[PDB]
């Protein structure tokens, strides 16, 4: 009974997991189309008089607060994932039919504010911002891209923990 | 050993679950026209194809 | 343009997947899903041994 | 409206020479004003793609 | 690549230390020290010892402090590493095998 | 699965090459402009005084920071190729499933 439980709960955590990457995907999806829009914006043929890059800045914001509530808006069975809830303490799935048999898990905060791209550091109002905005969305692909490869590694593993199950 | 528990049909069952899971995967692959739709699939290929697609 | 052509071919051979292949695993994985319902099908006939009681 | 982008005809008319030295300016800053408020309705679009992708 | 590694090494250690029959852990070392014996007569002494070792991340030389892959150098070592564990659960596997045909004999002879 | 894993690596590697090759075409390119503007620069239907000369200099002074423009701004997955980087020690590519089915290649500074 107890192998059996730890077959389904596992199963529930890699459908818990399937939820946050795809709430990431869109995130590297945005990431990327900021990224273009700093690279255009980041040229001398566009003026500041004419409001040329302040377009390119109102498209740049949306996707800010569409950054922000893909984070704050994520939820499996009413659970905050990508918030900074589990930073704290983690996910602990039961994988084994006795005490201690877990597993511990951590999802960190990813949110604009926490990767340096938010609207305080990242406008592209100017010529000269652009090109720290687009060293900030690297730097912020690069982290999402390994929160992505960490979740991963632990669907992976449940796999093969379900098949000794 | 005889009626209450029937295990052959317990293995089979795990196999067939087992390979509908792994015809399901493939039906994805198919569908989205990329290898790599999450990163259970490839962890180091993913960032490369990120930066790759930053720098195109 | 040279640079991004190259990259581009890259990323398809990376991410990108060939047809072929997965369509050969899907009909291998159906073939063995069919065979695998076969053998159920079979295994739950197996266990009757009702004549041992009756007559 | 024309009375809010200070085009109406009672600040662009072309009657004189002089005034549509002034018209000239005034649909120009009207141009700009619309292409503004465009950006501003197709930044909420694409946002909305994106969400219902996620969605 | 070096989560994905680390995460299956303690998963390869989970199976060790997680495994067992009747309250009984089979792969960490407690029968290697003296034994699981069998008794498959009906007299005293028709015995069969059998023996299990441990199959954790440690005894086979593919633990982290020994297996990472974060260089290029170090993978290298990690492949002839992930060989020879391999080949030593094979061999393990084998063993066990073996003395599972045995009992099918046994059994029949019984 | 090291053979295939192999395979993959051999196309990635080609790709890289075919990068450094398409980096290499512009610069013969731009040397052969290079030397079409020094052949002219050199007969003496050109003037130094009505500025004949400095405007050539002009097109081959902006050829030249093009030259190194392609070589210190290309780079495959983040890695810069033509610098002088590789020239130290060289890209590894393990075209084998086994340990040592290595190639080791070097790029020069150019």
């Amino acid at each position: 009974s107890g192998l059996n439980m730890a077959s389904k709960n596992s199963s529930d955590a890699i459908s818990l997991i399937q939820t946050a990457e795809g709430g990431l995907n869109e995130t590297h999806a945005i990431l990327q189309r900021m990224r273009e829009l700093a690279v255009q914006s980041r040229n001398d043929t566009n003026d500041e008089a004419t409001n040329d890059r302040s377009n390119l800045n109102d498209e740049l914001k949306q996707l800010q607060e569409e950054i922000t509530r893909i984070s704050s808006q994520m939820e499996f069975n009413n659970k905050k994932l990508l918030d900074g809830s589990q930073s704290t303490n983690g996910l602990t799935f039961q994988i084994g039919a006795n005490a201690g048999q877990t597993i511990t898990m951590k999802i960190s905060t990813m949110s604009a504010t926490k990767l340096g791209v938010d609207a305080a550091k990242a406008s592209i109002s100017k010529g000269t911002a652009a090109s720290k905005a687009i060293k900030s969305i690297d730097d912020a692909i690069n982290t999402v891209s390994k929160t992505r490869s960490a979740l991963g590694a632990v669907q992976n593993r449940l796999e093969h923990t379900i098949n000794n199950l | 050993m005889r009626i209450q528990h029937n295990i052959a049909a317990l293995n089979t069952h795990r196999n067939l679950a087992a390979n509908n899971a792994a015809a399901s995967k493939n039906l994805e692959k198919l569908s989205s026209g990329f290898k790599i739709n999450r990163a259970g699939d490839d962890a180091a290929g993913l960032a490369i194809s990120e930066k790759m697609r930053g720098q195109i | 343009g040279t640079s991004a052509e190259n990259l581009t071919a890259a990323e398809s051979r990376i991410r990108d997947t060939d047809m072929a292949a997965e369509m050969m695993a899907f009909t291998k994985n159906n073939i063995l899903t069919q065979a695998a319902q076969s053998m159920l099908a079979q295994a739950n006939q197996q266990p009757q041994g009702v004549l041992q009681l009756l007559q």
